[PDB]
RNA sequence: ACCGAACGCCGGGUUAAGGCGCCCGAUGCCGACGCUCAUCAGACCCCAGAAAAGGUGUUGGUUGAUAUAGACAGCAGGACGGUGGCCAUGGAAGUCGGAAUCCGCUAAGGAGUGUGUAACAACUCACCUGCCGAAUCAACUAGCCCUGAAAAUGGAUGGCGCU
RNA sequence: CGUUCAUAGCGACGUCGCUUUUUGAUCCUUCGAUGUCGGCUCUUCCUAUCAUUGUGAAGCAGAAUUCACCAAGCGUUGGAU
RNA sequence: GCGAAGCUACCAUCUGUGGGAUUAUGACUGAACGCCUCUAAGUCAGAAUCCCGCCCAGGCGGAACGAUACGGCAGCGCCGCGGAGCCUCGGUUGGCCUCGGAUAGCCGGUCCCCCGCGGGGUCCGGUGCGGAGUGCCCUUCGUCCUGGGAAACGGGGCGCGGCCGGAGAGGCGGCCGCCCCCUCGCCCGUCACGCACGCCGUUCGUGGGGAACCUGGCGCUAAACCAUUCGUAGACGACCUGCU
């Protein structure tokens, strides 16, 4: 027979390969589209989730009951040190897809970027890029690399840039820096590649990528929770107390003739550690790190034009399970995906 | 030893039967430019046919079930696979022999390609009937790369126009050379036309 | 059955120059050029007389569904000659009960803004077809004039602003509001 | 855009059938896909023959649509379609195809040696034209 | 359980019933004549699906007319008078309805086809002229196709497909 | 029937069809066993569409409400017995 | 009682998207049916439908890049070219390219014009069951000796250096300067090649693809896993880390 009382589905059918994430760093699946009218710029950045706090601000939309009032807001601090550009990569449009064409790394690659190429930095002999760095101070090697740049300028349609984080200025335990392709969207391919060549072996701060009061996207891996039950996983109804084999289970899977258990039937398994992209998070403030002109400047982080104190965004005793933020940061309205010390795009 | 067939203007099943038979007869066939394949019956008929094919899917695990390929080359591969005995070793060898391409790749753009008049639209359909392009069908089902293939085909049509201009220049040199030499190959040209050449 | 021959002639006046590349006819004269590609129509288009005085259209061995196309090719040729020589002018009046419909052209006649239809706040922007000029005429209260050469483009542009001003979820037999086509003529009469 | 019409007096070439490769005067039209056919000096009898197995040429001759073989024989001999057909380029390449089919192996060897020497001489002339055009464009 | 055909082990040949685009052996005939467009096409006894009714969609047939005495649709003058005739009173000067059911002007209005009235009034259809000048109209009937025609896992002319 | 008006909505006297979501009818599978009703939980599917999107018709002036189409995407509740 | 950390609650908080084809429907032009008509050819608008963009997983699917075993024995990759010997097989000249229409098309100079030597348009001329033909074209497939005629300054040493072009899945081709040698393509006179005495897998793409020994020059020096630690992770595996 049919179902007596109609009910919506527990769980989403779009999010159900619920496997543990094969990647740890939040990967961009879709960069914004480019048009040759705006100047060249980065479209993504990579920072680490520090913590959470309040924000008291002035509400300025008409028509609401909360017009010209004060609210509190749950925000995320994301410590975003300026990254280092150590390479570029070109892409060509094929009828089978969007294929990479040529990857040109930089001459002087830092040891934090070199840690990524090794699974064991201790037992390694640190021999990466040793015959590739010799292709810069000679005439024939620089000529072949310039011919490769010219071939990329002629044939490539999509240009991404290779940038890695700085693990020296962070309170985390690890030293292996995260590398990332960031698609440069802007003018023509020649001016784009010339700007990327200019920004090679350089620092990219946050203000060159994002600005004030911008609605951005957060990409990251969920805080892992382990092999959870179907009640904790799919939020199904608990069976009553009088059950014999269990009350935190799914009672009926399905019918006899085929409704053998499908992708749509809720089961127990992995909860958490899932790749997630959540859109429309507002940047309240892009902070400024600790800089020295005579002594330390701790004021410019958390002192507003209404507070006029000498506070930084570091709490009393620092951030819980993260460390102490000494670098420039961003502060996003809402909550972002991932636990503390989590890499976040 | 390899046929290079053009998919321009050729009917889907009419071409697929001939390709299936010639590949089962032990011959390497490369069917190319398969978004130019046209199917008899108009676009709403062919679109609802392929949408019904999309609706046919396995209920319990659609990743286990029918694989619905959107690209026109893989649609042609599917309609030859439905004619080949693909559950057998000779059918799998025939599927290994057949190579199908969207657009036309640089391994095959500089090759003379063949035309099958037994599977062609001008020969087989009445001119008052309707048809539908497999490229438009695939693009409005969900195949992504009609425009990239269009720009690449525009580039190679410019390159082939340059090559055909050079071929016309070589051919006018050949004709003016025959005009210069036809006084000294007088008994070389005559012994071809007494046996059936150049007339 | 298959009728052995259906022929029809179009005598063009001396102010018109027509030619054809296969089934692709082009008609130029005073007001401009108009092209029409009669491929996939599958007829014979001969062009005879000294200085091409007439356009003759043939259908050979066609049954009723293709015998019904000779006169529509002839009618498109008449409409194209009329658009080249005299042009097409469609007059269309704004009929309203209470709210006066405010119509304003923006670039020349390309974008047309319609306001205050049934007292609504949503403005109605309509892009016209390329080649159709919209205007608000003189000595008449609320009336639009669409000028052009292609009868297809002018009448489609009239149908767009006629279907933009429709009454939703009411009795349209009572609410007789909108911009409706009242006159179909030419630019010059001659 | 048509030039060849099925007219009383049209001379056609039979593509296939019993009288394949022969000329035909169309005397009358019977149906959409069947004609009335005479062959007075081409050894074809008066019969009906469909339009599928005949390829109409650009020769016309004058006789009324129900001629009793004599006036169409006189019109054939007056217009002299035999010598004009022998002078026609398409029948010349038809008999060239016939000579190619009747090519013997010794004849094919002589043709192959003539191909070889003629292609060598014309290829040397093409190379001289290429270097002369390079010197002219220089 | 249907059609063909009954059986020792083989070689050559020939067929029955079925078929000859590919699976799958064979039409890779330069096959003949027509019909069919399907936004649910159709595809071979049993047999695995369809009805009544309808279609100027298209192809034929049957019957009856008119067209130089100047058709058919297309712009255009009219439905008056005996007559508020006659039962209907609760209202029929055409008018909810029914027995009735013709003359005059005549070029022409049927004691009327509708719009619509406590009743009216008014708008408005047989026939012809001014304009275009030769095939047209009406009713049945048989083919193919369409509507009728809606089920539950994704679904089957066997599949691919086929115009 | 509907102030006139068969067909906006209905529709007698008759007649043609679909469904196995009801009961019948048969006994074809199962009696060396296929656990026999409801309720709870949970998933998928059909449209013969209640509401929502887009529309056409009303005896649709507006509001409200009926008839019909494309259409199963998303919903179809808390309880006393 | 209160309660750190961690989990947790629409019991707290944050976020949740745009196009394309179009259905029904309304239309445009306009026949059939010299009138009219959304339809017959064509064209427009069109939505919780469908499909994709967003998001999730990433193919017995690819791509770019880095490093590639100096040790107390070793071992690899590019180049020029020599040797048998095992395994697995397919083969038996190649074609090195216009787009395009089917009620049309191919080729010229362009006297005429426009645009960036080339392209395009007008006129004219040659074929069109295609001879500027896949019914097609290209290479000969016996050898060498010497001694004439027609034609030719051509070819070669995986010829050395330079100019380039080719990215969709490139992996090849053209053009110049220089050293040496030869009489190769078509006809003829001149003989000789184990002429194996009729008998079948001849010929070759091929210095075919994989493995084991050997001739040299140049270039080189590791990475992964286990053990330890971490907890952004976790049933175990697996994942993120740190350690001259
Ligand atoms: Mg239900
Ligand atoms: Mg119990
Ligand atoms: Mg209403
Ligand atoms: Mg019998
Ligand atoms: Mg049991
Ligand atoms: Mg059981
Ligand atoms: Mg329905
Ligand atoms: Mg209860
Ligand atoms: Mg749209
Ligand atoms: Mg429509
Ligand atoms: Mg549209």
């Amino acid at each position: 027979s049919h179902r007596k009382f109609s009910a919506p589905r527990h769980g989403s059918l779009g999010f159900l390969p619920r496997k543990r994430s094969s990647r740890h760093r939040g990967k961009v699946k879709s960069f914004p589209k480019d048009d040759p009218s705006k100047p060249v710029h980065l479209t993504a950045f990579l920072g680490y989730k520090a913590g959470m706090t309040h924000i008291v601000r002035e509400v300025d939309r008409p028509g609401s009951k909360v017009n010209k009032k004060e609210v509190v807001e749950a925000v995320t601090i994301v410590e975003t040190p300026p990254m280092v550009v150590v390479g570029i990569v070109g892409y060509v449009e094929t009828p089978r897809g969007l294929r990479t064409f040529k990857t040109v790394f930089a001459e002087h690659i830092s040891d934090e970027c070199k840690r990524r190429f090794y699974k064991n930095w201790h037992k390694s002999k640190k021999k990466a890029f040793t015959k590739y760095c010799k292709k810069w101070q000679d005439d024939a090697g620089k000529r072949q690399l310039d011919k490769d740049f010219s071939s990329m300028k002629k044939y490539c349609q999509v240009i991404r840039v290779l940038a890695h984080t700085q693990m020296r200025l962070l309170p985390l335990r690890q030293k292996k820096a995260h590398l990332m392709e960031i698609q440069v969207n802007g003018g023509t391919v020649a001016e784009k590649l010339d700007w990327a060549r200019e920004r090679l072996e350089q620092q990219v701060p946050v203000s060159q990528v994002f600005g004030q009061d911008e609605m951005i996207d957060v990409i990251g891996v969920t805080k892992g929770k382990g092999y959870k039950g179907v009640t904790s996983r799919w939020h199904t109804k608990k069976l009553p107390r009088k059950t014999h084999r269990g009350l935190r289970k799914v009672a009926c899977i399905g019918a006899w003739h085929p409704a053998r258990v499908a992708f749509s039937v809720a089961r127990a398994g992995q909860k958490g550690y899932h790749h997630r992209t959540e859109i429309n998070k507002k940047i309240y403030k892009i902070g400024q790190g600790y800089l020295i002109k005579d002594g330390k400047l701790i004021k410019n982080n958390a002192s507003t034009d209404y507070d006029l104190s000498d506070k930084s965004i570091n709490p009393l005793g620092g951030f819980v399970h993260y460390g102490e933020v000494t670098n420039d940061f961003v502060m996003l309205k809402g909550c972002v995906v991932g636990t503390k010390k989590r890499v976040l795009t | 030893q390899v046929l290079v067939l053009d998919g321009r203007g050729h009917l889907l099943g009419r071409l697929a039967a001939i390709v299936a038979k010639q590949v089962l007869l032990g011959r390497k066939v490369v069917v190319v430019r398969c978004e130019g394949i046209n199917i008899s019956g108009n676009f709403y008929r062919n679109k609802l046919k392929y949408l019904a094919f999309l609706r046919k899917r396995m209920n319990t695990n659609p990743s286990r079930g029918p694989y619905h390929f959107r690209a026109p080359s893989r649609i042609f591969w599917r309609t030859v696979r439905g004619m080949l005995p693909h559950k057998t070793k000779r059918g799998q060898a025939a599927l290994d022999r057949l190579k199908v391409f969207d657009g036309i790749p640089p391994p095959y753009d500089k090759k003379k390609r063949m035309v099958v008049p037994a599977a062609l639209k001008v020969v087989r359909l009445k001119p008052t009937r309707k048809f539908a392009y497999l490229g438009r069908l695939a693009h409005e089902v969900g195949w992504k790369y009609q425009a990239v293939t269009a720009t690449l085909e525009e580039k190679r049509k410019e390159k082939a126009k340059i090559h055909y201009r050079k071929k016309k220049q070589l051919m006018r040199l050949r004709k003016q050379a025959e005009k210069n030499v036809e006084k000294k190959i007088d008994r070389f040209t005559e012994v071809l036309k007494t046996h059936g050449f150049l007339v | 059955m298959k009728t052995i021959l259906s022929n029809q002639t179009v005598d063009i006046p001396e102010n018109v120059d027509i030619s054809l590349k296969g089934r692709t006819v082009i008609v130029k004269g005073p007001r401009g050029t108009l092209r029409r590609d009669f491929n996939h129509i599958n007829v014979e288009l001969s062009l005879l007389g000294k200085k091409k005085k007439r356009l003759r259209v043939d259908k050979w061995w066609g049954n009723r569904k293709e015998l019904a196309t000779v006169r529509t090719i002839c009618s498109h040729v008449q409409n194209m000659i009329k658009g080249v020589t005299l042009g097409f002018r469609y007059k269309m009046r704004s009929v309203y009960a209470h709210f006066p419909i405010n119509v304003v052209i923006q670039e020349n006649g390309s974008l047309v803004e319609i306001r205050n239809f049934l007292g609504e706040k949503y403005i109605r922007r309509v892009r016209m077809r390329p080649g159709v000029a919209c205007s608000v005429s003189q000595a008449q209260k609320d009336e639009l004039v669409l000028e052009g050469n292609d009868i297809e483009l002018v009448s489609n542009s009239a149908a767009l602003i006629q279907q933009a001003t429709t009454v939703k979820n009411k009795d349209i037999r009572k609410f007789l509001d909108g911009i409706y086509v009242s006159e179909k003529g030419t630019v010059q009469q001659a | 855009v048509f030039r060849r019409f099925v007219e009383v007096g049209r001379v056609a070439y039979v593509s296939f059938g019993p009288h394949a490769g022969k000329l035909v005067a169309i005397v009358d039209v019977i149906d959409q896909n069947r004609a009335l056919v005479d062959g007075p000096c081409t050894r074809v009898r008066r019969q009906a023959m469909p339009f599928k197995c005949m390829q109409l040429t650009d020769f016309i001759l004058k006789f009324p649509h129900s001629a009793r073989q004599k006036y169409v024989r006189k019109a054939w001999e007056k217009a002299d379609i035999n010598t004009k057909w022998a002078a026609t380029r398409w029948a010349k390449k038809i008999e060239a195809r016939e000579r190619k089919a009747k090519m013997t192996d010794f004849d094919r060897y002589k043709v192959m040696k003539a191909k070889k020497m003629r292609n060598r001489i014309i290829k040397n002339e093409v190379k001289k034209l290429q270097r002369a055009a390079l010197l002219k464009a220089s």
